[PDB]
RNA sequence: UUAAUUGCGAUAACGAACGAGACCUUAACCUACUAAAUAGGGUUGCUGGCACUUGCCGGUUGACUCUUCUUAGAGGGACUAUCGGUUUCAAGCCGAUGGAAGUUUGAGGCAAUAACAGGUCUGUGAUGCCCUUAGACGUUCUGGGCCGCACGCGCGCUACACUGACGGAGCCAGCGAGUACAACCUUGGCCGAGAGGUCUGGGUAAUCUUGUGAAACUCCGUCGUGCUGGGGAUAGAGCAUUGUAAUUAUUGCUCUUCAACGAGGAAUUCCUAGUAAGCGCAAGUCAUCAGCUUGCGUUGAUUACGUCCCUGCCCUUUGUACACACC
């Protein structure tokens, strides 16, 4: 019944979904708050959308996730991915566009992808070498 | 926790066991110093003794070092498992039992001269000063005892 | 049976690639070319293509009766369940494999190796191929081998369109 | 390292050759016009058909070739 | 060994005598003065973060910087 | 100004240093203004970022390693040798304390020191080896201008590593002292040392 | 006169793609004709068989190899419907190579 | 250190025996219009700036 | 408002358990202490050794209570590691059996884990007290 | 110009095929379809605790409904697209904009003509002819042996630590693979410091193992730059496990031994992006053994984005007493 929008993110294959809601202002991941993360110094690259947009967008939407696949740093961008879509969501449905304009023009002017879904997938560890391009080593002496 | 308050300067070395403990620095690796004891035993030895391991322990109570000699000498009377040791099952039908210091570089020679006169695959090959435990020198390790 | 669907499945392609080796083996006179094993519930229609389909039949359940048994025999399996049925090739100049054994064939009888071949690839023309080749190797007269080729129209050897046109 | 190939540049020859009329300027219209009147089997040749057809396209409003 | 690891009371000393007054304040550079080794000066850090006298500014573990208190 | 209230409570501290101005981690990202053309628009503090870390598609066209952040640059090099290869985070954790110590020393934008650093380091002219016939004989040639900025950059965390091994002081201790270094123009860093060395080797072979 | 529900599951398991698509397809529409209550065409995660190889027979020359691999296509067709029912679409639907098979107890 | 600083005008293609240098004429920031053809080690694009100790001497292509 | 036990981080929580579980010293002693190596891939047993096993069990009540159904293997696996296993690369084995299923019987007569059915350990009733109360002490401790 | 005999263009050549490309498989995007209690969420029931107001976390296959993620069908989507220069204003290249994707979009898969006396008669009831054909060089048992060591090179691993080591604590993946005629993966519970036993299950497998809560990582402490707590080799003894059989330690674990080695000379290997490097997992072989290997995911840079200086190859012109072709 009440607005809302189901909000994925993605890096490497990290899998965010950040669910947005009218309310107060959570924005919880796994149950555990935004606070958290626990990588430490990547809790503040989850603040980044957060302080660009500012803390007054928040005072109405509320955001909750649930992280799946991935490492740290992945989940961490996946969770990020999945926040700063969240608002633009949110923004583009129940709210005003040229809020959303400046959400974008925000977020492109400090992008560190943010928006963007991130396209980097990793190259298969074909033979003849111990990685992808890696080859072994000959030997001629 | 506490730096070094009082007068201090109660002996750098510090002997014990026929062996020299190491003036300040750790009673776990001042223990591990002595010919027969490592660092999972002479943490063992720590706690008995109920010193701290964050002290340096070169300024010891004599009493403390009589403990922890003791302890050394016998595993059986004090709270030790009986398989954590050096050596165990030895002799005829009977008891376990190591050593720590000269007493177990006396007891390795003797258990060598114990391989030499079994004359086992063992045996043999520390004769000779080569390979006991079927690893390959074809290749690894060309210089030798 | 019951086992794995990803061990059955290899078990089945196995029992296929079994079979389908007994009878290149088997039926050489009879000029085979392949099989299709059709696995319904009840009963399984095992068809085999083949040129000469009266040799393969023989005189109205005969050595299609003796192979029906030869499978059950060997796959555990009892009279009903397997049921063949021997067809005709839909144009036999398409199918390598039954050149193949026909180039066997007139090899094993005694013909000009060279004829042998230009006159099977002018049958695959006429059959209706848009290119066509014979390879034949080893020691086609003299003591040191060579390889012998004989061929005509566009072959593709790239790309998929290789799986799905050349029979090989 | 795109340079088109023969059967792109081919047909796209023949194509506009066979029907300068229906191909406005633009991709999208010129992909869907491609994909009506020569029966390719690809996805992608068919794209790049239409790519080198939309080249041709812009060249003839510069003059001819 | 190049010494500065001995405990003292003239040692202990010194140590509070050359704490106020620094800017840098790490476990680097106490042993930088021939003070007592790295963990006996890591110890030393943690004396001056009891009652103020010094304040932190990071608080890892090996990286532990400290300032005076202004 | 103005602290909202959120249901997942984020400390006050936090709730400060946000919004009002466009900082770094903790402290202001402006100023730092070169005042030298060739290392302008390529030592980029123009670009205002929170986080010395990003997923960053800089290595693809050419010259999209300038846009990249200087503070990135710098994880990015401390990230050298095999038993520290890869493993950012204790780059990032690294550049953090290096800033802090910057802080803490004689006041000053830690930032500034991190550029005035950068910009001594670079070498002017560089000898690059021609055949010419047979010989070893070096051509004097000009360096420019992401070679000068990549070159120091590497330059400075070499004189951190090298000051590193089998040594109480911290990578960023002596990085830091690195950068003090060569912002206030000493000759004692191994950056400068190098920096020098080349140049020098640039005038003797000209 | 019974109209008893045993709830029915079938197993579509398969190496070609554009039969199993075709037959999951005619299923759907023979209950269509009958008009049950079922669960679509649900399609599981497809088990690649990746056998690694070496090119060689001799193990000279250099050490190419060939990861000769087979698809699986996993699928269900859910019916809340009858036994016979069910004995009429197992009766008709039926093709080459796909590996049609019921479970038959819920 | 008298330094001069340096402006690129057009880059000259890729020189040298070996790929890592190339020739590109130069128009100086103070005191324009005097064009000189100089080496360049690194990465170069027009607009780019030089550092240099020793300006007026010119460069050619590299045996 | 609402109190809840994760806006503690897990560091400090710990910490507030163990000291907690040191006011009370009821959470009884397994008979293995300082003589166990906890790990069976580790060269030194814990360094802390006295306490310790009060932040051990801590973190297996935390981890439980984040968990549906957690036994004893999966602890095990969690809380193993990299075995310096010599010239040799590393490898992961499952840490000491005994010891995790002593962290758990402790908890057990304490009230802190209930059985659960299917598979493995769940949540009392007054485990979750004592978690909340914790959480509570360690915000205030904050602020 | 192109990665390409890839194309423009000039043109006794014109239009063609093969190879390249196209194709194929996979990896990238879809709040646009079709779908799910073997994939995940929302309300609500019962129910655990909190602050104690309405609110927060849960736990339940109790209901109801949804398909974003997930799978995976069917489609589309990228075409160097639009703009700018730049280039006989060609082929194309270069930079911005948008766009999931602008490196042939990434990676492979197939891969021509002609061959090579390359390798394989130790994958082969694929095989010619010399061998042999019962004292068999057949088969089969039984014990060894391939693993021996003054010593040469060749892949590899572990390290020479403080970007660390050791403790705890935090704690997130993907490829996979797995037994009913056997003995597979083996949770959960008890015993054991371990290894490992045992009862019991679940699973022929998006269902159970398995979120394979893997490692490196992140936090707080211990040691601080001493062949030190770095480094683990060599050793002794026991406790386990596989197998009929373990000494010429099968492997694991226990405690003890603490050797060499303070970043390696001449040389030379590999590499241009989710790559290198790190890290672990994984199946393969396997009763038992991982430093091996084909896969997988995690952390993730540096530096070109050029040139023919070396190396190799390729053409082209030239020469050639060569054509079994510089052996
Ligand atoms: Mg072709
Ligand atoms: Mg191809
Ligand atoms: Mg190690
Ligand atoms: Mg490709
Ligand atoms: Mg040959
Ligand atoms: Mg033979
Ligand atoms: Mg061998
Ligand atoms: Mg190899
Ligand atoms: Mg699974
Ligand atoms: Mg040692
Ligand atoms: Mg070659």
């Amino acid at each position: 019944t009440v607005p809302s929008v189901q909000t994925f993110g993605k890096k490497k294959s990290a899998t965010a979904v950040a669910h947005v809601k009218a309310g107060k202002g959570l924005i919880k991941v796994n149950g555990s708050p935004i606070t958290l993360v626990q990588p430490e110094i990547l809790r503040f690259k989850v603040y980044e959308p957060l302080l660009l947009v500012g803390l007054d967008k928040f005072a109405n939407i509320d955001i909750r996730v649930k992280v799946t696949g991935g490492g740290h740093v992945s989940q961490v961008y996946a969770i990020r991915q999945a926040i700063a879509k969240g608002l633009v969501a949110y923004h583009q449905k129940f709210v005003d566009e040229q809020s959303k304009n400046e959400l974008k023009k925000a977020f492109t002017s400090y992008d560190r992808t943010l928006l963007i879904a991130d396209s980097r997938r990793p190259e298969p560890k074909k033979f003849g070498g111990r990685g992808a391009r890696s080859r072994f080593q000959k030997s001629y002496r | 926790s506490l730096v070094v308050q009082e007068q201090g300067s109660f002996q750098h070395i510090l002997r014990l066991l026929n062996t020299n403990v190491d003036g300040n620095i750790n009673v776990v690796y001042a223990l591990t110093t002595i010919r027969g004891v490592g660092r999972r035993y002479a943490n063992l030895v720590c706690k008995k003794a109920d010193v701290d391991l964050h002290k340096r322990a070169g300024e010891l109570t004599q009493e403390e070092l009589e403990r922890i000699v003791q302890i050394m000498q016998n595993p059986t009377h004090y709270k030790i498992p009986a398989w954590f040791l050096n050596r165990q099952k030895d002799v005829n039908d009977g008891k376990d039992y190591h050593s720590l210091a000269n007493n177990l570089e006396s007891k390795l020679r003797d258990d060598l001269e114990r391989l030499k006169k079994i004359r086992s695959h063992r045996g043999i090959r520390h004769f000779w000063g080569l390979r006991v435990r079927g690893q390959h020198t074809k290749t690894t390790g060309r210089r030798r005892a | 049976a019951i086992i794995s669907k990803k061990r059955k499945l290899v078990a089945d392609g196995v029992f296929y690639a079994e079979l389908n080796e007994f009878f290149t083996r088997e039926l050489a006179e009879e000029g085979y070319s392949g099989v299709e094993v059709r696995v319904t519930p009840t009963k399984t229609e095992i068809i085999i293509r083949a040129t000469k389909v009266q040799d393969v039949v023989g005189e109205n359940g005969r050595r299609i009766n003796e192979l029906t048994l030869l499978i059950e025999k060997r796959f555990k399996y009892k009279r009903g369940t397997i049921a063949l049925y021997a067809e005709r090739v839909h144009d036999r100049g398409l199918s390598a494999v039954a050149q193949a054994e026909s180039m066997k064939f007139k090899l094993l009888n005694g013909l000009a190796i060279r004829r042998a071949a230009y006159g099977v690839v002018r049958y695959v023309m006429e059959s209706g191929a848009k290119g066509c080749e014979v390879v034949i190797s080893g020691k086609l007269r003299a003591a040191r081998a060579k390889s012998m080729k004989f061929a005509d129209g566009f072959l593709i050897h790239s790309g998929q369109p290789v799986n799905d046109f050349i029979e090989t | 390292g795109r340079v088109r190939t023969k059967t792109v540049k081919r047909a796209s020859k023949a194509l506009i050759e066979k029907y300068y009329p229906k191909l406005t300027m633009d991709f999208q219209t010129n992909k869907r016009l491609c994909d009506e009147i020569a029966t390719i089997q690809s996805k992608r040749l068919r794209n790049k058909i239409a790519g080198y057809t939309t080249h041709l396209m812009k060249r003839i409003q510069k003059g001819p070739v | 060994a190049k010494h500065a690891v001995v405990l003292d009371q003239d040692k202990f000393d010194r140590i509070m005598k050359e704490a106020p007054t620094y800017r840098y304040v790490s476990v680097s550079v106490l042993v930088d003065r021939f003070k007592l080794g790295g963990s006996l000066a890591r110890v030393a850090l943690r004396h001056l973060e009891n009652e103020g006298i010094i304040k932190p500014v990071s608080k890892h573990s090996k990286q532990a910087i400290y300032t005076r208190a202004t | 100004f103005v602290p909202v209230e959120l249901a997942t409570t984020i400390p006050v501290e936090i709730q400060q240093a946000q919004q009002e101005i466009k900082l770094f981690n903790k402290w202001s990202f402006e100023d730092v203004e070169v005042k030298d053309a060739s290392l302008v628009d390529y030592i980029q503090i123009s670009k205002p970022i929170y986080v010395a870390h990003t997923a960053g598609r800089y290595a693809n066209k050419r010259f999209r390693k300038a846009q990249c952040p200087i503070v990135e640059r710098l994880t990015n090099s401390l990230m050298m040798n095999g038993r520290n290869n890869g493993k950012k985070l204790k780059a990032v954790r690294i550049v953090k304390h290096t800033l802090e110590i910057i802080n803490v020393l004689t006041d000053q934008n830690p930032l500034q020191v991190v550029v005035d650093a950068i910009i001594n380091s670079g070498p002017r002219e560089d000898t690059t080896r021609v055949g010419g016939g047979g010989a070893a004989r070096r051509q004097a040639v000009d360096v420019s201008p992401l070679r000068r900025v990549n070159q120091s950059i590497a330059l400075l965390t070499i004189g951190a590593r090298e000051a590193a091994f089998r040594n109480i002081k911290t990578i960023a201790e002596t990085l830091a002292e690195e950068l003090i270094n060569a912002a206030k123009g000493s000759s004692t860093s191994y950056a400068i040392k190098k920096k020098d060395e080349l140049e020098r080797v640039a005038k003797s072979n000209r | 006169q019974e109209v008893v529900i045993h709830k029915i599951r079938i197993n579509l398991t398969s190496t070609k793609v554009k039969q199993l698509e075709n037959v999951s397809a005619n299923i759907i529409k023979n209950a269509e004709t009958f008009k049950l209550v079922k669960k679509g065409p649900v399609r599981l995660p497809t088990k690649v068989l990746k056998i690694s190889t070496r090119k060689t027979p001799n193990g000279e020359g250099s050490k190419t190899w060939d990861t000769y691999e087979m698809r699986i296509h996993k699928r269900y067709i859910d019916l809340e419907a009858p036994a016979h029912i069910v004995k009429r679409i197992t009766q008709i639907t039926i093709e080459p190579g796909v590996d049609v098979e019921v479970i038959i107890a819920a | 250190t008298p330094v001069t600083l340096a402006k690129v005008i057009k880059v000259l293609g890729r020189t040298g025996s070996r790929g890592g240098v190339t020739q590109v004429r130069v128009e100086f920031l103070e005191d324009t219009t005097r064009t000189i053809v100089r080496n360049v080690k690194g990465p170069v694009r027009e607009g780019d700036i030089l550092v240099l100790m020793e300006s007026e001497r010119e460069a050619r292509r590299l045996r | 408002p609402g109190v809840s036990v994760r806006d503690v981080p897990a560091q400090d929580f710990i910490n507030n358990y163990a000291s907690f579980l040191q006011r009370q010293g009821k959470l009884e002693v397994p008979g293995y202490v300082d003589i166990v190596k906890t790990s069976a891939g580790n060269e030194l047993p814990p360094q802390d050794s006295e306490g310790w096993f009060y932040k051990r069990a801590a973190s297996v009540a935390r981890h439980i209570y984040l968990r549906k159904q957690v036994g004893v293997g999966k602890l095990n696996k969690l809380y193993g590691g990299a075995k310096n296993r010599g010239v040799r690369p590393h490898k992961h084995v499952d840490a000491s059996g005994s010891i995790n299923r002593k962290v758990l019987q402790s908890l057990e007569k304490l009230g802190v884990v209930e059985i659960s059915p299917k598979g493995g350990r769940r949540i009392s009733d007054n485990g979750l007290r004592d978690l909340d109360r914790i959480a509570a002490a360690t915000l205030e401790d904050e602020e």
